[PDB]
């Protein structure tokens, strides 16, 4: 019961280590709201046909029903403010 | 490491 | 939202030739990385079908369909696939659609460079010819 | 020893062959697709290139 | 009269050169003890 | 025959050793070319930037 | 021992002399075929020529 | 032997700092140079290769 990361063209194979950079801030608010949990953890989704800013957020069919749950590792943010792993 | 000697001991236990 | 670990993985007790298709994997896998130089040969050295050390070999196929530069909607449809044969099948179709436009890349290049060869050649005989007659009156 | 080991090659090698000629037939059901999806590979690699 | 090695996975055929790595490191201290 | 063996060894020589030297001397004649413009191109640049 | 083998490098360099001179006058006797064998050479290089 | 070695290296790395801020100043002090002086090396670099 969380909001729906947004991908924004950056796929994640299985077993196959990635990095994430939207330029949206509001996923750093979501991430501290995150790091206060003894056992944080992160999904990873795809995107469905057509992709589209303006539906992620409205309809939350767009986003694949698969998920690839995992944990967190550690942040970056050398020049933006968004690298996560 | 290399197969150089075989050998077969009898029982390995002693 | 409701969920639940469908991580399906059916298998047959007999796993003998079963393998024999992993040794095609890894050897089309490796004239990728040969014909095709991506990524470091460090990471395929360290893992070796050799070692036995690869317990989950479905993370193995799935590490070498990452490799495979196959459009996303093509990534969810080998996620469709159930069975594990069907599966290691789309992986391997992927791998062959990913080679045949590679090889066709290659080729092309060879080609043209041969034709800008064939090209400066025969001006280079031409050079001989004009020089030889310039000096010898 | 030595028929042990030729009579595992005998077996080892159908394993091999009964292996490359499946893969053979199923390579050639993959080609069994028409050469148009092959020239419609080349006509979305044009328009991938005319972007 | 040593103990048994952790073959680990790792056949070696005869007169075929081979390398071993072993993920406990308590065999460096055997190997340190037959130099 | 020696001395013919040798004398043919010899007619041999001389043509191979000047389509060798002309070769070197074509590809000379290349690069002079080339590289004066080359002077020329950072001029054009060193003007370009400057002036 | 010493002259003796100053005596051997008399000798031996005396051979080698002899050798170089009649090598540099069977050069010279093959040099006496004209120039229009060398340049009439390069005309049948112009005839055999990819182009 | 550790303290000793410790003072050491206190000491060596307050040489390695003492010499990086003298030569860090004394290159401040030559930064003082205008930038004409820069500017007229790139000119004179024209006429030197204008020629």
């Amino acid at each position: 019961h969380l909001p729906l990361i947004a991908i924004t063209r950056n796929p994640v194979f299985p077993r196959f280590i990635k990095i994430i950079e939207v330029k949206n801030k509001k996923l750093v608010e979501l991430l501290r709201r995150k790091v206060r949990l003894a056992q944080p953890y992160v999904g990873v989704f795809l995107k469905r046909d057509d992709s589209n800013e303006s539906d992620v957020v409205e309809s939350l069919d767009e986003i694949y029903h698969t998920g690839t749950f995992a944990q967190i590792h550690e942040m970056q943010d050398l020049g933006d403010k968004l690298r996560m792993i | 490491v290399m197969g150089h000697r075989r050998v077969h001991i009898s029982r390995q236990l002693e | 939202m409701v969920e639940v670990e469908n991580v399906v993985h059916e298998d047959f007790q007999v796993t003998e030739e079963v393998k024999a298709l992993t040794a095609e994997i890894v050897k089309t896998i490796r004239d990728i990385i040969a014909l095709n130089p991506l990524y470091r040969e460090s990471v395929l050295q360290m893992m070796q079908a050799g070692q036995r050390v690869v317990d989950n070999p479905i993370y193995l196929s799935d590490m070498g369909a990452a490799l495979t530069g196959a459009e996303s909607h093509e990534l969810q449809d080998v996620l469709e696939e159930t069975n594990i044969p069907k599966r290691l099948y789309k992986a391997l179709s992927l791998l062959k659609k990913e080679f045949e436009l590679s090889k066709l890349q290659q080729r092309l290049g060879r080609e043209v460079e041969e034709k800008i060869k064939q090209t400066h050649r025969k001006y280079l005989l031409q050079e001989q010819l004009k020089i030889i007659k310039k000096e010898l009156g």
